């Protein structure tokens, strides 16, 4: 399921914002 | 959404009255209105790329607040000195229910600081994570306070550009109150910086185009989908792949999303700038007169009369239970003034 393969990403924790 | 008959002139006389108080505040903003020995530091509450934001209690009213520290040193060295000026001179400048309130703020040594209201709820993402999906009702009404907070910031040629759940907090009434204004501008017309969070990127902005407040409700279109989905509409392991996936024009929705809640997003989360919703001959109206905001009372949502889906745990004032642990670390102050000339404004 599309979220399992969310759940097992490194992605599911606080997302940092982008510079540059 | 085409319609211009009374309740569209009350938007508009609301408006015009904002954007007078707020011009007032942007040409003279407040500055250097505590000092740091006027709060006893208690608890991290969040951490970003140049500090920390720290519970902190004013001693002499005893009122608890959320205080932004800012490293000088280290917002020179990621160039966001600029942004930084932005982020202070717009928040002391704006009013809104649904914006979290500046109450101070000030600069020593080596820091800055920005002392907000605390909200004690934590983060709409600790609470979206560990439910899983909110509702669509739920989604609904999260939803509807920041299309009225856009419609305000962009009235005020405001763009946000870093909306996601980490940037919203609940209050103890279960209502939205944005935090976060690192990358807010006033521009009228074109700005061209790479700035954000890649799941939140509009394609405009990964393909260096120049963009304009429509980048707001792409975004928005990203928040729906994440908090209706529980997962974002365009996830990866390296922000590379999601933007490869973001620019590709393709975007799937769970069976269980409702037809109206594809309509909308499919017109949000719309590469097409001349077909995106948000920035039509319409305006926001496109989005308010959708019929998966039907149900939806706007001056009801505006005045907090709408009952909440939740009300976070409240164990009296100062608690923190609504929010992660972070490792406490010490704020420092030079005996020497850094970076003097690049913050005198603040
Ligand atoms: O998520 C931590 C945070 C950043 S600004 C702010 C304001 C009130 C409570 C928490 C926060």
């Amino acid at each position: 399921t599309t979220y399992a393969d969310f759940i097992a990403s490194g992605r599911t924790g606080r997302r940092n914002a982008i510079h540059d | 959404a085409a319609k211009k008959g009374s309740e569209q002139e009350s938007v508009k006389e609301f408006l015009a009255k904002a954007k007078e108080d707020f011009l007032k505040k942007w040409e003279s903003p407040a500055q250097n209105t505590a000092h740091l020995d006027q709060f006893e530091r208690i608890k991290t509450l969040g951490t970003g790329s140049f500090g920390r934001v720290m519970l902190v209690k004013h001693k002499e009213t005893g009122n608890h607040y959320a205080m932004k520290i800012l490293d000088k040193q280290k917002v020179v060295k990621l160039k966001q000195i600029e942004h930084t000026l932005n982020e202070k001179r717009i928040l002391q400048a704006v009013n809104f229910p649904f914006l979290v309130k500046l109450e101070f703020s000030f600069k020593d040594n080596s820091n800055l600081y920005m002392v907000m209201e605390y909200v004690p709820g934590g983060e709409m993402f600790s609470h979206l994570r560990r439910i899983g999906r909110f509702s669509e009702p739920h989604a609904r009404f999260y939803a509807a306070q920041i299309v009225l907070t856009f419609e305000y910031l962009h009235s005020l040629d405001l763009i946000y550009r870093d909306l996601k759940p980490e940037n919203l907090l609940i209050d103890q009434q279960g209502y939205i109150q944005v935090t976060d204004f690192g990358f807010a501008k006033r521009v009228k017309g074109r700005t061209w910086t790479l700035c954000g969070t890649p799941e939140y990127l509009a394609p405009e902005i990964i393909l260096s185009k120049g963009y304009n407040k429509a980048v707001d409700w792409w975004a928005l279109g990203v928040l729906i989908y994440e908090m209706a989905a529980g997962y974002p509409p365009f996830f990866a392991d390296q922000p590379i792949q999601i933007y490869e996936k973001i620019v590709s024009g393709k975007v799937r929705f769970p069976s269980h999303f409702s037809s109206d809640l594809k309509d909308l997003l499919r017109n949000l989360l719309q590469v097409d700038l001349t077909k995106r919703f948000g920035n039509l001959k319409n305006g926001v109206n496109d989005i308010k007169n959708h019929k998966w905001f039907a149900t939806t009372d706007w001056i009801a949502i505006y005045q907090r009369k709408v009952e909440a889906p939740f009300i976070p745990k409240f164990k009296g004032p100062g608690d923190t239970s609504n929010f992660d642990d972070y490792e406490e670390e010490e704020i420092r102050v030079s005996i020497n003034e850094k970076c003097g000339k690049e913050f005198s404004e603040f």
